[PDB]
């Protein structure tokens, strides 16, 4: 509110004072003053009178050193109160995670940037995250919800009062809007590993290996099950080669 | 088809679609729907402010003069009433649904009951609690005036001291010399101070010097720069995707994005999750199965509803690019396993 | 705007800081794809986590206006000093075509509607609330006072009404009083007192 | 179908509240759009004298289609605009 005040009054004085120079007064009596003559608004003149110290511009009060240039400064005292800038970086939910997300070069930890972080985080604690809390504890004592399984692709009718509490159920605010992205690369990385050791490998058969690339598709390329990947229900075990038979034999 | 800005008829006590009471948008339209639909044996049927904004939307146009075709023709384009109120068509005893009117002069054409307003609003930088937000001329307006007028201020003085006037006392004046158009010294005189420089107004230096960095005001309280760094589809997804040097971290973007991540949220997911509705109530929808290209009569009834599915807008132009990358490591993956 | 002659300019610095404000926080809340992510402490019951996660995101997102309850409710808390958001249990109903429904719906509360005690900090610890709501008539009918409907405070409208100027809230829309949707002002009451 | 006497009372009661709305939005917007347009085209600016020097600044021409590098950039750049997607291959085969 001060702000806003005094960067009004302050243009305020500057303007009138530019209005005021911008278009000039003169000075001259009647004596010498010419009247007709001086009427004339051509810049090439060519007539004036002989006195050759008549005529000066007007003085104009001058615009100050001080008054108008250090409330030129008065921008930053917005930037200390607040957090916004007409050229900073903006915040993205990676870094209000994270500051040191980008510590490249993109370090984040400015005191323009921290500070928006400041009521984001106040608003997802004082908010939001009583909105989930509140709607989940609503949704769990009225109403009897139907819940669309991914089995049979079918449809499941779930009692919502054998769901869980708050207790032993956490929330997260601000998800990233790649966080489909590191998933895919996360469970890739954990494939690997279970791959790479073999007393898993019993254990992670081949009821597990297809939903696992239909996840790390399906946060990319969803409807695999007609052209990417076959169903697990159709995946009849192949019948052994009569070679290996007659090997066998 | 789009709808300007003058053709819509919203209450006060209303703050958005869903909420509204009462609704009118006038529309033009042609006789050939009106006569297909009642009083055909009359058709000699003949609201500045609705005149006024599109004839002041340029100046090359209206919309109020008369195109030329004769009243009785078919094809002539008549104003219409279009309307969607929530009032007692029947008894006030049940709870008042909303019904679509539309109505022309001294006759009804249509009315019937529908569940959601078929139009869609786009709102930069909105205002809570109230059906119309906000305007860049809302805070461009005075920028305008004050970069106007100081160069209207500037101009005058410009053209004044640029008309160079030579002011000389009555004596020693010697007109036939003076006013000699070529700039030649062949004519002359001693006394050297008779001719002088006119004492032209100088420029004031904090008037026009202060207010000379007015364009980063207009650089704050908007998105705009004549050389500044702006947004793309893909970063507005995701502020880190050109994480490398373009941090996003300026002003100039970020009270940017706010308008065109309202637009899409207030906007068109709106028109999709309306279109999606649209569809799943009418007609036979015919589409193309891929395997024979079979050409399969499927029903809208069966596809599900909003509460399960989710729209995104704002596609990149190379999607097709990296979901192939992501097919072809999702491939080599699987092909590395072999259960 | 003292004097013509004082050149009457207005700074707009509260309008920037608001806008560079926003500029990050949708940037951050309602920028990617869902809104929120439920996670559970354990496996065995992560089977309700994703159910909970689609559940909401279908509700706040695919099925209510999320993008406009967020915007809205920060664009008006910056400058109001708070914002509320309401959610409840619609009872929506309708060839004896008598469709019933149950939703949560999710709507935006400006900070002019609420009236809340002095000697309170929080919504536990509050006592009194009062929450000022336009409602229609058909809402009343179907469970009150059935045989009478011709029922009829500045400050909550001037603060609405200076949230804009082409807009007023107390202004008469057009509908009549008479009509079953018409729509009229409550008084919604959280209390904790001796009922009995 | 409806009998015309409702008719005539829904004509009454719809044209009072269609004169209550295009009160409030012609005086509290149309009012302001109207102009903005003109300044939107810098000629409601006056010209209050020939020797006024009449020049017109469109700061608000430059700020208007300002953003709309970026609109149309980032919605309409694309292939195309818009893509479903579902939440099981239950209905994965009808997002597309």
């Amino acid at each position: 509110k001060d702000i806003q005040d005094l960067r009004t009054a302050l243009v305020r004085g500057y303007i009138d004072n530019v209005n005021n120079a911008n278009y000039g007064r003169y000075k001259a009596l009647v004596g010498a003053y010419d009247r007709r003559s001086l009427l004339d608004n051509r810049p090439g003149g060519v007539v004036e009178m002989e006195r050759q110290d008549a005529i000066d511009l007007f003085p104009y009060h001058n615009l100050p050193q001080g008054i108008d240039g250090l409330l030129g400064m008065s921008e930053e005292l917005k930037e200390t109160r607040t957090g916004v800038t007409k050229l900073g970086m903006g915040i993205n939910p990676d870094v209000f995670k994270n500051d040191n997300a980008y510590a490249t070069v993109g370090l984040m930890m400015n005191a323009a940037q921290n500070r928006l972080r400041m009521v984001c985080r106040n608003i997802a604690h004082n908010g939001m995250v009583e909105l989930m809390r509140g709607i989940y504890n609503l949704i769990r004592e009225n109403g009897e919800v139907p819940i669309e399984v991914q089995t049979p692709r079918g449809m499941i009718q779930v009692n919502p009062k054998q769901l869980p509490a708050r207790h032993n159920l956490q929330v997260v605010v601000a998800i990233s809007p790649n966080e489909k992205a590191e998933r895919a690369q996360k469970l890739i990385s954990l494939k690997q590993l279970i791959a790479a050791d073999a007393q898993l490998a019993p254990l992670f058969g081949l009821e597990q290996d297809r939903y696992m690339t239909a996840q790390i598709f399906e946060l990319m390329g969803i409807k695999d099950t007609h052209k990417y990947l076959l169903p697990l229900e159709q995946y009849q075990p192949p019948e052994p080669s009569p070679m290996e038979i007659l090997q066998l034999e | 088809e789009y709808v300007p800005s003058e053709q819509i008829f919203v209450d006060e006590h209303a703050t958005s679609f869903a909420d509204a009471q009462y609704f009118c948008h006038r529309v033009r339209r042609s006789k050939e729907d009106l006569v297909a639909m009642g009083f055909p044996k009359d058709e000699i049927e003949a609201t500045t402010q609705s005149t006024v904004a599109w004839s002041r939307t340029d100046w090359r146009q209206d919309i109020d003069a008369d195109i030329g075709t004769d009243t009785e023709d078919i094809a002539s384009m008549v104003w219409v009433y279009e309307h969607y109120i929530r009032t007692g068509v029947l008894d006030k005893n049940k709870e008042s649904k909303l019904y679509q009117v539309i109505q022309a002069g001294e006759h009804i054409l249509h009315t019937e009951e529908v569940t959601h307003i078929p139009f869609v609003t786009f709102c930069p930088y909105p205002i809570p609690g109230s059906f119309y937000g906000q305007s860049v001329y809302d805070i461009t307006k005075d920028i305008q005036d004050l970069r106007t007028a100081l160069v209207r201020g500037y101009i005058d003085n410009v053209n004044n001291a640029n008309y160079g006037r030579y002011k000389a006392l009555v004596g020693a004046y010697d007109r036939r010399s003076l006013l000699d158009n070529r700039p030649g010294g062949v004519v002359e005189m001693e006394r050297q101070d008779a001719i002088d420089l006119f004492p032209y107004h100088n420029l004031p230096q904090g008037i026009d010097g202060l207010l000379g960095m007015s364009e980063e005001l207009k650089e704050t309280r908007t998105g705009v720069t004549k050389l500044g760094m702006g947004i793309n589809p893909d970063v507005f997804k995701n502020d880190n995707a050109y994480a490398t040097v373009g941090l996003m971290m300026n002003a100039a973007q970020n009270r940017l994005r706010m308008v065109c991540r309202n637009i899409a949220h207030n906007g068109m997911v709106e028109l999709m999750r309306g279109i999606y509705n649209l569809i799943r109530e009418n007609g036979e929808v015919p589409i193309e199965v891929q395997t024979p290209r079979g050409m399969i009569q499927v029903n809208p009834k069966q596809l599900p509803a909003r509460h399960n599915l989710q729209v995104v807008v704002a596609i990149s132009p190379n999607e097709k690019a990296e979901r192939a990358q992501k097919l072809i490591s999702l491939k080599q993956l699987i092909a590395a396993d072999a259960q | 705007p003292v004097t013509a002659g004082s050149s009457s300019w207005v700074d707009r610095t509260v309008w920037e800081s608001v806008n560079g404000t926003l500029q990050d926080i949708i940037n951050v809340f309602c920028s990617g794809d869902e809104a929120v992510t439920f996670v559970a402490d354990n496996q065995q019951d992560s089977d309700a986590a994703d159910v909970a996660t689609k559940l909401v995101n279908q509700i706040l997102l695919r099925d209510n206006p999320g993008y406009n309850i967020i915007s809205s409710a920060a664009q008006e808390c910056l400058v109001t000093r708070n914002s509320f958001i309401k959610y409840y249990w619609d009872e929506q109903t309708s060839v004896t075509y008598e469709q019933t429904v149950k939703r949560v719906k999710v709507e935006y509360v400006p900070s002019e509607q609420i009236f809340v005690d002095e000697h309170a900090t929080s919504f536990a610890d509050a006592q009194y609330f009062c929450h000022r709501v336009r409602r229609s008539k058909e809402d009343l009918v179907a469970m009150g006072f059935p045989k009478d409907e011709i029922e009829a405070t500045t400050q909550s409208t001037v603060a609405w009404s200076r949230t804009d100027w082409r807009q007023d809230i107390d202004a008469d829309i057009g509908t009549d009083t008479e009509d079953i949707a018409s729509m009229v002002w409550v008084y919604e009451h959280y209390i904790r007192t001796g009922v009995l | 179908k409806y009998s015309e006497e409702v008719l005539d009372e829904l004509r009454v009661d719809l044209q009072r509240r269609f004169n209550y709305a295009q009160g409030y939005v012609d005086m509290a917007v149309k009012g302001y759009a109207r102009e903005a347009w003109e300044y939107f085209y810098g000629n409601l600016p006056a010209p209050v004298t020939a020797g006024s020097s009449s020049w017109v600044d469109r700061t608000v021409w430059e700020s208007v289609n300002g953003t709309l590098q970026d609109i149309i950039n980032v919605f309409c750049s694309g292939d195309e605009a818009v893509t479903f997607v579902a939440d099981n291959q239950q209905d994965s085969d009808a997002a597309d």
